[PDB]
């Protein structure tokens, strides 16, 4: 259902079969070993990125012509207070006019926003903030996929 | 004869009987032995595989004592083939029938 | 799944819905009221006509050339020794030759005469005898059907 | 064990299988459709004949030598009062003597009044009458039953 | 609760005691035996029949003034596309004006082709018409019934 | 030599190996091969119709490398109707015996 | 070809899986018939006397049509010992393999 | 069903209502008392020569000619390795030929060796032999019963 | 029983301790995430390099001298139709003579494309191939395992 | 509670602790060896003495001045008819009369005549007969037992 | 688990398999028939032998070279008060001296004293006597058992 | 609650959420698969560093001035013996007296020898020994945890 893995104390792969997603959980200022609040803590902030995606589009529609927005990384500040940095990729198809891309940018901005909470502390008392990272791909073309393991070099 | 009927689906009473009719039917018409001296036996919900899959299948075991007519096991496979799949919903392609004959029988203590 | 109706108190109809028939029972010689001997009778030579037909061909085959063997009536005397008189139809496709024709019938009253039980007490302490009626009929027409109400005109 | 079956909205026949009854019961006047209130009245009629039938021998009896009270018709009259006709057969032995016959009438009748509650409202609020045809059969012949089909020819 | 009788392969008696209703299912054109499908279609346009009825009142009120919409019989017809026959009675009272008959009878056509579901596949592929007889009674007769048997005669 | 019986009456503890001391009796004095390489196979409560009745009834393979002598298939079903007619309780005329000698037998992983 | 395999041991789905893809190699390699043309049957939990004793024991049974080449047998009895053993967990001394022959076969209402 | 009693430490009588048999158990060599394997060995002798009967024929049958042959004794010795002698009495047919009597001895002794496993050690751990005592008898006699208690006066 | 883990999103290790295999799922063309089909898919090859083992021998006898086939990787193409490459291992002792080489090897290629399903579309709508690479070992060292992590580099 | 023994195969010691008996049966006749419907025929009779007991008074009375009525042994001839030999003790006290003597003698008589079911087939088709042995005895002393072990001395 | 048999109405013998013993109950003075509270009586004195043998050594311990303290009868002496004589053995090995004797014997009276509650009345309100027989044996002779049957003869 | 993952068939990361550790498994030697037993024995090892810190100090007190034992390693040698080396930390705080860090230095070791069962074979068949590294940290610090995935790079 959900594969959970440590890399390192600190490094720990988060694979959602039932969701579709895949994510990087790492306690990146400190090292510290992640304990099981901060694997609910990814999965809290997994599925809020899946709710995100909700407002651009139902990415089960057939033919879907995204925008997609996938969950990447999410890096735990554990050291004072308790902080998250969500990584994340917004993915528009190439034939997307810079407004479209723009539009598309903010409509993702203001949604993550609310979904993983980053105005207050949430229910696990985090100060959440993220960053979006602008992709341009082919949605068409049969080397495609949002979760591509390319788009993790930056974790792994 | 020896009716030896192997499936992976279950047989209840109607499916037994209706396979033990139409087997009487076989040894009288085709086999030319009388249809009370037919020994037929039922072994339902056998683990079975067969081409690439478990999907419902038959396996007929016939044993005459004195071998088969020259055109008899031709006229058995089709009528036991189309009796099974009738009765079992299996497909024909999925449905074995195999003749033996034994070297001696045995009866009421006698050979 | 089987629906028996008393038209008289000599004479039922009796519609197996799972099985796919209709029979007419009938106390024919004495007018004596049918019992659920009578009807169990009944229903065993239905089952016996529907094993008779699968020395024939099975009929569930797609685009079945026939023949088709069908149970019409059961009429039983129970006056003296206790016999049974099974009517059923023989319907082979039209345009079948002298040969299939004759072929047909003689492999039919075979059949008949073992899963009906001729000549002998059955399980019912019954002895069974049967009469073959000839049909012949376009089976692939949308108008067929072998157990056609207009077969049962001479029962009912 | 109980088959019931309508012929029409007002004509329905019960047979009863484990008391080896055949009634017809029919809404004679009105026409309207029988429902299961006149059903239980057919029923409870056809007790109360079976309980008449016990004040004059039981025909379990082995060589039983009569009379026969049989049940024939229940003729329900539900325009006003709720009313029902029994329309019963009383059969006699062919060798019986007219003392005999007119004594085994009386025992009968005088029974009958009391089983079928007559001239008076009954457990179903019905009030009954009866009307009985005497007949005479060699009890010995193997073509007689007392419920022989031709008994019901006037009410079917 | 409800009475199914196979007066022959092709002619079906239906009685539902629970909802009040008597229907005779028939495979008029072919003449093929009624299977189970066959007669849940019955016992679905019957059902539609009474639906129609609350359309023009609640036939349950005490001194009901009607009209009465009632099944009579459903002819299936099987043969190429699946079809069905409804013929239903209309009955207003005697005291009723022509323009409370002609009223009464356009308001009952509108409920029957919706609940009916004409000329469209139905819930089960059925292409379901109608057929409509206007009858005038004195419902407060005591010899008055919606569903007299007399009103029968045409499909038995 | 491998000898499956198949009974459409219970088999149990007691009954089974009733049966298989008179396999391994039948295997060793008619048969005249060693009792221990007697492979035996029972199958119990086999619905099973013969003779247009349901009633207890027997069908006991017997498979043997090599055939068999002048007279021991007669030998065999005298004691093994017997056998199970006293421990099933089936009548005599319901039990057949099948005689049969595979072209190869395979054991302790040698064709030999 | 058939293969009917006996055990006094259960079988679940991976050991009655295990030894069918191992079959479907015996049926290629050494019988040289096609794999999906064996009819395979399992028959766990048999109850098996021999050699004194109820441990566990398996007897294989091949049935298949025009009998078996040179060295074919040896072959096969040599695989379905190995693989009886490492998926049921029974000793080779107690694995019988029979080797049959039918008169004739049915299959899809011909012979 | 198994009736057992010490009639002394060492001596046991076993009654086997069930399988129809009467058997002394003793440990003759050494008086020890009998433990529950030293019966255990005993009632799997007897159900040896049970077996070992059904070679020469079945008892229950009618009119069984025989030959029967019925366990009287086992007697233990246990003083070193664990060893049985297994008493039996061969019952042939009065006026039994010269060779009947020894075709039926032998055809026993054959019988016993291997139901008895005379030759190795059995499942108890335990070496067996047997003596064999041949008897005539009237079997057809009403004086006649295969375990009269007499044939037990040499080990009680 | 079964240890999964992501090292990546299209890099997975498979441990099976029941079956004593270890395997590395790799989505070597595309870097798709591996799904639960992809997952099925390794452990259906890992089955069948199982029983393309028993083929040359029981791994599990004492003293078993090889040959070995052991699983190292399955590579999956899933840009346009579903193919797999399964990597294999044949593990041969050091003292083995070349025509025991070429014989281990020509058996282990004719066991595993029957196992393995080659060159057609499998249970899992799968087109698969292999590649086996041929290994000497000391198989009587103490310091020999048929899955040595050194024979998973090329991989890992 | 009933606790059973065979000191040989044709005599049996049967003790009822509830009921507080002891007998001896024995086959004595045939010497064949007692059965499942011996020991049920010894019970029956166990229990017939003690219903002719209480036709003298209830033991169990304190105080209670006699006579006593105790079954020692049954003795079953079953050579061609099944027959049964009934030894009973009738124990009164030293101090009564020779009139009360032989009237309690006469009473037993009566009551194991009818208990016994004595010149006649019984439940188990078996003719009874029996044989008291008249004794005296200080009933008060406190060595005296109505089932004394010395009593037992002529049947074990 | 544990055998008892009636040889006589006061002759009793008790087999107790799980604790090894083997004990003759006799009611010898009055020679009344044994009840329920004689065998629990008696197998209460059988357990307490056992406890005594523990003072002296646990006989399970390999190679255990005695003494033996090993009951043999309890005779129940009911005429007047409750009394039982409890006959036990000694058995101390051969190579024993007069001291190691005579202090063996005085350690299994005091142990014995205790547990079979020769002071009091015990649990069945039972005054308790007992006697103890010297016995010395060899005991790593194979034909030496604590319980052999000839150490009862004094009581069978 | 316990995370296992193979990153390499000989290199396991383990970590404990419920008592707080992880550990790198590595069969250094032989470079063997990780088994089950490898993983308990690893677990076990884990479970003494555990017992080994309760005796310098409870760490969940709050201000736990130390020292902390924290395992990191678990390297199996499977080759010949089955042994083990157990890397661990020792954790003081940086203002010792160097005196205090020799005596913590000291009963670390005592504590050790016994929690890890050092030179011997513990329940799995494993002789021990370990290795610990001294390391000096601010414990009061925010960025310290004993844990801290700097002390496990000479490990993965």
């Amino acid at each position: 259902s959900v594969n959970t893995s440590f890399l390192s104390p600190s490094l720990v792969t988060i694979r959602d079969f039932d969701k579709g997603q895949f994510a990087v959980l790492r306690i990146g200022r400190t090292g510290f070993p992640a304990d099981k609040g901060d694997i609910d803590l990814c999965l809290s902030k997994m599925d809020g990125v899946l709710a995100a995606q909700l407002y651009l589009g139902n990415p089960r529609e057939p033919g879907f012509k995204g925008p997609h927005i996938r969950i990447r990384c999410v890096d735990i500040d554990d050291k004072h207070t308790y902080n998250a940095m969500v990584y994340v990729d917004l993915i528009v198809g190439t034939g997307a006019s810079e407004v479209e891309r723009e539009t598309a940018e903010e409509r993702a901005r203001r949604a993550l926003a609310v979904a993983l909470r980053v105005d207050e502390a949430d229910e696990h008392s985090c100060v959440t903030q993220f960053e979006m990272k602008l992709r341009e791909e082919l949605l068409s073309s049969d080397s495609f996929h949002p979760d591509k393991d390319e788009y993790y070099k930056d974790f792994l | 004869p020896v009716i030896q009927t192997f499936v992976s689906t279950p047989l209840d009473h109607e499916k037994r009987n209706m396979l033990t009719k139409v087997y009487r039917i076989v040894t009288d018409t085709i086999l030319g032995k009388p249809a009370e001296l037919v020994m037929m036996t039922f072994h339902d919900s056998t683990p079975m595989h067969f081409f690439g899959s478990t999907d419902p299948v038959a396996c007929v075991r016939v044993e005459a004592l004195g071998g088969y007519g020259p055109s008899e096991p031709e006229k058995v496979t089709k009528v036991v083939t189309d009796a099974i799949s009738y009765v079992c919903g299996i497909v024909a392609d999925r449905i074995f029938v195999l003749y033996f004959s034994p070297l001696h029988c045995g009866w009421n203590g006698t050979n």
